[PDB]
């Protein structure tokens, strides 16, 4: 995971040449300077006559990014006659698979072809050059008297190439005897001692080959791809051989003894043409150093959801037991077409955890198909098959794509730090890339409190800046760097650490360092070669029991790292990196002793109980209500202290008062759950002994129906304690009451009426208005001011009528509205005026006889006006006095109510009384 | 009165054909801003625009031609008709869509595509000569399964490369058989002979004008010769509108992907059509070996059946590749080849279960969606086609024609094809969006009332 | 299949460079091999497949070409390059060789060493009468040779053989013999050989029956 | 080292038959296909029949074909051609070569076979000597009236190989005839015996013929 691809060393070569097909690494004994080697099957040199011979080049991988060819050769075709080959250097693929150990280079091509002197026939035996510090040396035991198919004159040696510890060389040759193939393996120290220039068919002492197979194994290509590893128990490296058109074009691979070519293990692919051996490769996987076997397989068509036959690519991996009976796991290809096991190599250990791993290659994957290299660690049961990361082409197909992984080797550490690289080819594009290791550390962190358990009364830290004496504890910090291969000796860590992280986001600060006094402290830690836990200690401040009313909620005390970068990496820029499985959030919780007697149990004495601020509730109306709610805790502490209150829907609860500064402020929630109705605050869930919370509960009391003579409310303080949870219910009742104010109101029309009034005339017989008099409008209204609504009232009118024996008002017509009846013992309108079309001084109903009417009012909402209107004339006969002149007057009626029913027939009632006088002046 | 495009439609000509199916827009001062505008068809009819001033086009779904569905392939003189509409009229609106439906029955008669690809290895060169009856005969068994068969040819003979191909060591391998008394050919991968003929007759001369070449190495080079065969549609004969019967003939077991490593060919397959004017792979040198999944999409993709006919001793490998070539099929081939035959008229009934439509020359800015009735009513969607039916038995897919904003005014033909079949149903679409309204305009500054400005579609602007 | 060679013959001065082409009626890809041949020896393999040498040819032979035209190139032309190229096609049965090519070796004429003898006692004793004429190491071959009996040209009974060039001075002898009836041979008196040749004028060697 | 070695030529009747056959050694004559090709008297080379290695096909010239037959014991080492039904038309050197994938690569010395109706004759050898003065004296033998070829010359035995010149034989009507010479020293003859040494292998005769001063 630590591969980057931001800054790999980018090789490449002449166009057209195909870099990338085999790449390798070189370090020989002679020198701190090490070289990266990169095969070039179609590349043009030197050698006169011979074209696309190919070529292998060495670059110095510290910048210099030029790459060199090999001096293998110089010359062209080997002669016999002059200017006939008695070998064919061309069209060759030389680079095609390439391979070294510390100064010898071993490149090979597997199209080489020979002449033999026996028969004028080119085969396709396949060679290699080795080059041994500044000597060259032909290998070709693949060439032979056994010249043709049947032979090993079609051996292809070449295709795959590896060398065993100490220095046995392993030459793949799939072509021999009829494409069955052979495993060709000698000593490069014979090779290079016993080779004679003038002889092209040197046998060697210690030569060993896969003998000839039945014809049951013909096309089956033995040497497409090998690796060793100790597979027979110890002794020397077995050799691993990929045969994948063995088992009927399933694939085989073989592992054959290494001091005898004779099958030790055979395993199998699943399915056909998958190409089970195209990448064979072997490492100790789990760290218990024996080589397992990956076997690639690119071709693999696996099963999708759908049923889908899916080119995606296999490994199928094979881990070695002591008994020989290899244990099964398959990696897979994720993408369609992305072909997965065309390479597996070493990467050793990545992370430098003590596990050999491996890095895949699916070379025709990506949208833009430039390859993808899967890497992943390595466990003690298997491979962690999901990659942490991938390497991916940066090019774009010329033509071809550039198969990115297509070849690939790893597990050497190239610069100072000891996490070894990986060398992707990218033949498609001439090229290869080192894509370079950073360190990784794996930090374990530790974080632990002495007094995890708390008592605010332990008043024994001085605080640095008062004469006051603290309750506090000890947080204490651990560190160990550790990391393998070469990361700094000394780490540079970057550590917070945090109090109280669950309150501090918008509730109260429980607790705070002393010294710093505030809930956080950093510090730059200086850990060096790893196992040395060196720490710090924090001294923590609980905060004051007068103002912090938490007692049960833990105090959390969490780290926090950083891995530093620039003051940890090295002098190339190679910063570390810490384990992608290791965490950077280290916690302990610390609590307190919530009381809980000198048995540390909770024994709680919850009790409640109220006063009401108001004490009536009117009917009709929302009449606001507010009660004080008093919790009290009079024995132990609780948990998850609430306030719960049983309230009639009738009753709308608004929220806890915030206008009083002597009441808590209390969070409060309503709902109705399971058939109820209630109001809820929070008193704080960890609750200490002696905590007094006093909140105002306001509702607004609508009950505007003929309900009952008070309003209940029940009410308990309670929690999810072990003993004693729920207090004793105090039930709290406000009176009910009916307040039905009726204001009385009225008016005449005209506040006044003059006596000579034009035309007005007297008539033995009056008719119409002109020959009686003006017409008056007298308004009589009943308006109910009180909430409560009524069914019954009465409107009692005094008209005054009879001066003396003189008629004065005459009325017209009782216009009423409301639910309003009138009654009248007198005559109305006796004069018939058919108008429509509309004690002296005080003539009272005390004076003049009045007419006696009683209006009955019917049911009135709140708010509403029952009105009475009597229109009447003024009769001139009355008015216009013929004994002495005349006199100012003042008409006056008297209107009087009385309500006298409620629909609130279980409340008490008042009858509801007054009265209005309304009058004009007649002047 | 008022309905959508009295506010959405009346200050465009165009916009109201795009927002309502039943708005219409007099012209000629039929309603010279009277006061409504577009409204419904109806109600501007009502409102003096009775006459055709209206410009009223409406989505429409009509059938041009019809000609019944047959019942069996041996009822000839009125052509036997695999589909049931032949012929459709559709007529869009923008941002509409209109419905019809495809009945498609398996009548014991759809036309056969049929490719002869040989192997041309010197271990057939009496095949070659047995194979001089077929053509003329295969045709005519399988007349009783179609009326209407066409016969292709081709061969192949692996790479022409350095390991496969004796390597022209000596000169003597370049034209071989030199070896034995005899001459025969040089390898050249991929060929193409014969394109498919109605004229049959041409094959049996076809294969009598072939000759054998020499492989060192026994795979075969079948794996390109039948992923060209399945992709170049334009050489091999491939009519959209018939099955694809690939056959493929040998006496040996095919190279694979990545084997073409000991050649020197490392280049991915591509799955890609590399046949010249030659008639001949010239990538054969260069490209590896399609792989099986390759092979299965390609074949698939493009509705390509495989026959394998092939000899009894190689059966095993041809089985387990069919098992993960999904869709062919692998019978026994005598050594005479004189079964091809039967092999193929039987491999042709086992292929048969499959109803799949391809819609050719579809434009960008329609959609076609398909609902497709595999079983008594029920539908499934998203699906071309429907699986597990016999002969005689039907499929009924129904289809959703939709336009996307306003295409040009230009009459595209969309044609909708069982795979498989000569029949197909051409429905010729427009779109009304464009119409007599827009020409109908002349602006002149008056005619707006009292006022300068333009006119057009029946209202002032 | 017909496989013309050209030239018929060649005279190269040792140093010069030359060429020799064969044509094919039809394609015949590379399978083209060419051989040469010396005096009183069997052919010999020179390149094979067009342009594959083979194992003591020397770089000077190479061949070249493909289909229907292909040639062989001789460097610097060596006295021991002397001798019958040709060409033989391998692509199609029956096998065919080229017409061939003679190469002859260009050198410094030289004037024949002419030398004329009377028949035996032997041959007359037994009927018959040959007169004989040596004509040694010249250069360049084209000579012509003349009998004349008693001054009268004579050409019936006259037979002529030429030596192939000589391997270490690349000269030519003939050896040019009259032969008549010893009853006609005692008719006549003078019997000459007449030899012209470049380098002079006649040469001219004689014989008297009377002397 | 290659080594093939014809033999069994010789004069046939027209109409006749003869075996000829090539042996052969330093090789694996089982591993390589043979043949023969002959050398027509034009000087023209001429291929005539092919056997495989194995010896299963055989492959002859269209003209040959129904006529010779090509065989080979690879036990014996030895390649075989059975020729009847002969015609002028086959007097050729015959001369066996080994294969390499179509060319001849290696060769014979090749035998001689005559198609014709002239019986064997043996030559007759006259002296050639100058009539009745310099450095050198050129002598001779004419070799006459011989049927088939070959016939060689030599003289004093082979001691005397300086200044030979053979010609190559002349056929007239059915006979041969060749001449030879010789240029010694004038003060070595007649001083020293200069003879010319005639074989004639077809008829099993060989003339040691003196020349001597007119």
């Amino acid at each position: 995971f630590n591969l980057d691809v931001d800054s790999p060393a980018e090789y490449s070569g002449p166009e057209g040449s195909y870099f990338g097909f085999a790449v390798d690494f070189f370090v020989p004994s002679a020198s701190s300077r090490m070289f990266l080697l990169v095969g070039a099957p179609k590349a043009n040199t030197t050698q006169p006559g011979i074209v696309e011979g190919g070529q292998v080049l060495k670059c110095d991988w510290s910048s210099t990014r030029r790459c060199q060819p090999i001096e293998f050769d110089a010359t062209g075709n080997r002669d016999y006659a002059k200017d006939d080959p008695l070998e064919f250097k061309s069209h060759q693929w030389f680079g095609a698979s390439v391979r070294s150990k510390q100064d010898k280079i071993l490149a090979c091509a597997p199209l080489y072809h020979w002449r033999t002197e026996m028969k004028q026939e080119r085969e396709p035996v396949g060679t290699c050059f080795l080059q041994d510090g500044t000597k060259t040396v032909e290998y070709a035991p693949c060439r032979s008297q056994d010249i043709d198919a049947d032979g090993q004159g079609f051996c292809q040696g070449g295709f795959s190439i590896d060398f065993t510890k100490a220095d046995r060389v392993l030459l793949g040759g799939p072509g021999s005897f009829y494409w069955q193939g052979q495993l060709i393996s000698d000593q490069v120290a014979e090779i290079v001692s016993k080779y004679d220039p003038n002889v092209y068919s040197i046998k060697y002492n210690n030569q060993l080959a896969t003998r000839t197979a039945q014809a049951i194994f013909d096309d089956s290509y033995l040497g497409y791809s090998v690796a060793v590893g100790d597979f027979n128990g110890d002794g020397i490296d077995d050799f691993v051989s990929g045969v994948p058109r063995a088992a009927r074009t399933l694939g085989m691979v073989y592992i054959y003894d290494g001091k005898n070519m004779s099958s030790l293990y055979n395993f199998t692919g699943e399915q056909m043409a998958a190409y089970f051996g195209f990448s064979v490769a072997a490492t100790d996987i789990n760290g218990d150093d024996y080589a397992d076997v990956f076997i690639g397989a690119p071709l693999f068509m696996d099963r999708g959801s759908d049923g889908k036959l899916q080119e995606v690519g296999q490994v199928s991996v094979s881990l070695q037991r002591a008994s020989g009976d290899f244990q099964t796991t398959k990696l897979n290809g994720f993408e369609v077409f992305a072909r997965f096991g065309s390479a597996i190599a070493p990467l050793g250990d990545l992370d430098q955890d003590g596990f050999n791993d491996i890095a895949i290659a699916a070379p025709y994957g990506g949208e833009d198909k430039k390859g993808i290299v899967y890497i992943f660690n390595g466990r003690s049961t298997g491979l962690n098959a999901v990659p942490s990361q991938i390497l991916e082409g940066q090019w774009a197909a010329r033509s071809m794509p550039p198969s990115f992984g297509y070849s690939m080797k790893g597990a050497t550490d190239i610069d100072k730090n000891g996490y070894p690289d990986l060398i992707v080819g990218a033949f498609g594009v001439d090229r290869a890339i080192l894509y370079r290791a950073r360190p990784v550390i794996t930090v374990n962190a530790g974080l632990e409190v002495y007094p995890s358990i708390l008592n605010q009364d332990n008043k024994t830290c001085s605080l640095p800046g008062t004469a006051l004496k603290v309750s506090c504890f000890n947080v204490r910090f651990c560190l160990k760097a550790d990391g393998k291969g070469v990361l700094p000796r000394k780490l540079n860590f970057q550590v917070e650490l945090l109090l109280d992280k669950l309150k501090q986001k918008g509730a109260i600060r429980r607790a705070l360092f002393l010294y710093s006094r505030s809930p956080s402290h950093s510090k730059n830690m200086t850990i060096s070669r790893g196992g040395l836990m060196q720490c710090e200690e924090l001294i923590a401040y609980l905060r004051d029991e007068s103002e912090f009313r938490d007692k049960l909620t833990p105090i959390t005390i969490f780290m926090e790292y950083r891995l530093d970068y620039r003051t940890a990496a090295d002098t190339t820029g190679l910063q570390p990196i810490l384990n992608q499985f290791t965490p950077a959030n280290i916690s302990r919780q610390a609590h307190i002793l919530l009381d809980c007697g000198e048995d540390n149990v909770c024994k709680p004495k919850l009790e409640v109980s109220v006063d009401s601020d108001q004490k009536k509730i009117y009917i009709g109306d929302d009449n606001p209500l507010t009660l004080i709610v008093k919790a009290q805790n009079q024995g132990e502490g609780a948990y998850e202290a609430e306030l719960i209150v049983s309230i009639p829907l009738q009753a709308d609860f608004i929220g806890v008062v915030r206008n009083n500064e002597a009441l808590a402020r209390l969070s409060c929630a309503f709902k109705t759950e399971n058939q109820t109705r209630q109001v809820v605050c929070d008193l704080g869930n960890p609750m200490k002994a002696g905590t007094q919370l006093l909140a105002g509960l306001r509702f607004s009391v609508h009950q505007q129906s003929e309900m009952d003579t008070s309003v209940k409310f029940d009410l308990q303080i309670q929690s999810s304690n072990l003993f004693d949870k729920v207090s004793p219910v105090v039930s709290h009742k406000v009176d009910l009451a009916v307040l039905a104010a009726v204001e009385i109101r009225g008016v005449s029309s005209p506040d006044h009426i003059f006596l000579p009034i034009p035309n007005w005339e007297h008539k033995e017989n009056p008719e119409t208005e002109e020959d009686v008099g003006p017409v008056v409008q007298h308004i009589y209204e009943l308006r109910n001011n009180g909430p409560s609504s009524f069914s019954k009232a009465m409107l009692h009118l005094q008209w005054p009528y009879k001066y003396n024996n003189n008629t004065l008002l005459y009325i017209l017509h009782y216009d009423i509205d409301g639910p309003m009846n009138c009654t009248s013992d007198m005559e109305i309108n006796p004069l018939r005026i058919k108008i429509s079309s509309l004690d002296i001084h005080t003539l009272g109903c005390g004076v003049a006889q009045c007419l006696k009417i009683v209006c009955q009012v019917g049911r009135l909402d709140r708010g509403k006006s029952a009105i009475l209107y009597v229109k009447s004339l003024l009769w001139t006969e009355t008015f216009m006095n013929k004994e002495n002149q005349n006199h100012s007057y003042s008409l006056k009626s008297s209107a009087s109510f009385n309500v006298i029913e409620f629909p609130y027939k279980n409340l008490p009632i008042e009858d509801i009384t007054n009265s209005t006088l309304v009058t004009t002046n007649v002047t | 009165g008022p309905n959508i495009c009295t506010t959405r439609g009346v200050s465009s000509c165009q916009q109201c054909l795009a927002v309502s199916p039943m708005c219409a827009w007099c012209s000629d001062e039929a309603l010279p801003l009277g006061s409504p505008r577009c409204d419904l068809k109806e109600n501007l009819l009502k409102d003096n625009c009775a006459p055709e001033s209206i410009e009223f086009p409406v989505s429409e779904a009509r059938v041009l031609e019809d000609r019944p569905l047959s019942d069996k392939g041996s009822g000839d003189s009125s052509q036997v008709t695999q589909v049931s509409p032949q012929r459709i009229a559709l007529r869009l609106r923008p941002d509409d869509s209109k419905n019809f439906s495809i009945q498609v029955r398996q009548v014991e008669d759809y036309p056969v595509d049929i490719y002869y690809l040989m192997d041309l290895s010197y271990s057939m060169k009496d095949d070659l000569w047995s194979i001089q009856n077929l053509g003329t005969k295969l045709a005519t068994q399988m007349r009783k399964l179609t009326s209407n068969l066409r016969i292709g040819f081709g061969a192949f003979v692996d790479k022409p490369v350095s390991p496969y191909m004796y390597i022209s060591p000596p000169e003597a391998l370049e034209n071989p058989c030199y070896d034995m008394k005899t001459t025969c050919l040089p390898m050249f991968g991929y060929k193409h002979v014969l394109t498919l003929t109605d004229q049959v007759t041409r094959f049996n001369e076809e294969v009598k004008k072939q000759s054998v070449s020499r492989n060192r190495d026994a795979p075969e080079g079948g794996f390109d010769a039948i992923m060209q065969a399945t992709v170049c549609d334009e050489k091999i004969g491939w009519r959209n509108d018939a099955s694809h019967l690939l056959v493929f003939t040998t006496d040996a077991k095919t190279h694979i992907a990545l084997d073409g490593r000991l050649a020197g060919i490392v280049q991915p397959n591509d799955g890609q059509c590399h046949v010249g004017s030659d008639n001949h792979y010239s990538a054969s040198t260069t490209m590896d070996y399609p792989s099986l999944g390759l092979m299965t999409e390609k074949l698939s993709q493009k509705n390509i059946n495989l026959i394998f006919a092939v000899t009894e001793n190689v059966v095993n490998l041809y089985q387990n590749y069919s098992e993960l070539i999904p869709g062919t099929t692998v019978g026994v081939l005598s050594m005479d080849s004189s079964n091809v035959l039967q092999l193929i008229v039987d491999a042709y009934g086992k292929i048969r279960s499959k109803v799949e439509l391809e819609v050719r020359d579809l434009p960008e800015e329609l959609s076609l969606s398909f609902n497709a009735t595999c079983l008594n009513n029920e539908v499934i969607p998203g699906l071309k086609s429907c699986m597990g039916l016999k002969i005689g038995d039907t499929v009924s897919f129904s289809i959703e024609a939709k336009v996307r904003g306003c295409p040009q005014e230009k009459e595209k033909s969309f044609t909708i094809k069982p795979v498989g079949f000569k029949d197909s149903l051409i429905v010729q679409v427009t779109f009304d969006c464009d119409c007599a309204c827009q020409a109908q305009a002349e602006p002149n500054s008056h005619r707006c009332n009292n006022g300068n400005g333009t006119f057009e579609c029946g209202v002032c602007r | 299949l017909v496989m013309t060679q050209t030239p018929a013959t060649l005279s190269v001065t040792p140093g010069d460079s030359v060429s020799l082409s064969c044509r094919a009626s039809q394609s015949i890809s590379n399978h083209l091999h060419w051989y040469q041949q010396k005096s009183h020896e069997s052919p010999r393999l020179l390149i094979k497949y067009a342009s594959q040498s083979i194992s003591g040819i020397p770089s000077r032979f190479s061949g070249s070409g493909s289909g229907t035209d292909f040639t062989l190139s001789i460097n610097s032309v060596e006295t021991e390059d002397f001798g019958m190229y040709f060409c033989q096609q391998s692509n199609s049965w029956p096998h065919t060789f080229g017409g061939g090519t003679k190469l002859e070796i260009k050198r410094a004429d030289a004037a024949p060493t002419v030398s004329i003898f009377p028949p035996s006692s032997e041959q007359l004793t037994s009927g018959g009468a040959s007169v004989v004429c040596f004509l040694n190491n010249f250069y360049p071959k084209d000579i012509n040779v003349k009998w004349k009996i008693d001054g009268s040209e004579r050409q019936n009974g006259v037979l002529n053989s030429w030596t192939d060039q000589d391997s270490k001075d690349s000269t030519y002898s003939m050896s040019s013999t009259l032969t008549l009836t010893k009853d006609e041979y005692e008719r006549h008196n003078s019997y000459t050989c007449e030899a012209t040749h470049k380098t002079s004028s006649p040469i001219v060697k004689s014989f008297n029956r009377n002397e | 080292e290659v080594q093939l070695e014809e033999s069994g030529g010789g004069l046939v009747k027209p109409g006749g038959s003869l075996k000829l056959s090539c042996a052969a050694s330093g090789f694996a004559f089982s591993s390589y296909d043979m043949s023969w090709v002959r050398q027509i008297p034009e000087k023209r080379l001429e291929w005539v029949a092919k056997v495989s290695s194995g010896g299963g096909s055989t492959y002859y010239l269209d003209t040959v074909q129904g006529r010779f037959t090509i065989s080979r014991d690879n036990a014996k080492n030895t390649l075989y051609l059975q020729m009847s039904s002969l015609n002028s038309e086959d007097t050729a050197m015959y001369y066996c070569a080994r294969h390499n994938y179509g060319s001849f690569a290696y060769w014979g010395q090749g035998t001689l076979v005559t198609v014709s109706a002239a019986k064997t004759t043996p030559p007759s050898v006259y002296p050639l000597a100058p009539g009745s003065t310099n450095s050198m004296v050129t002598l001779g033998c004419l070799v006459k009236g011989y049927f088939p070829e070959p016939v060689t010359v030599t003289w004093n035995s082979g001691s005397l190989s300086s200044g030979v010149h053979t010609f190559p034989a002349v056929l007239q009507s059915d006979l041969y005839t060749l001449s030879s010479s010789v240029t010694v020293p004038s003060s070595t003859w007649p001083s020293e015996t200069v003879t010319c040494n005639v074989a004639h292998p077809a008829s099993s005769t060989k003339v040691d013929k003196k020349i001597v001063p007119r």
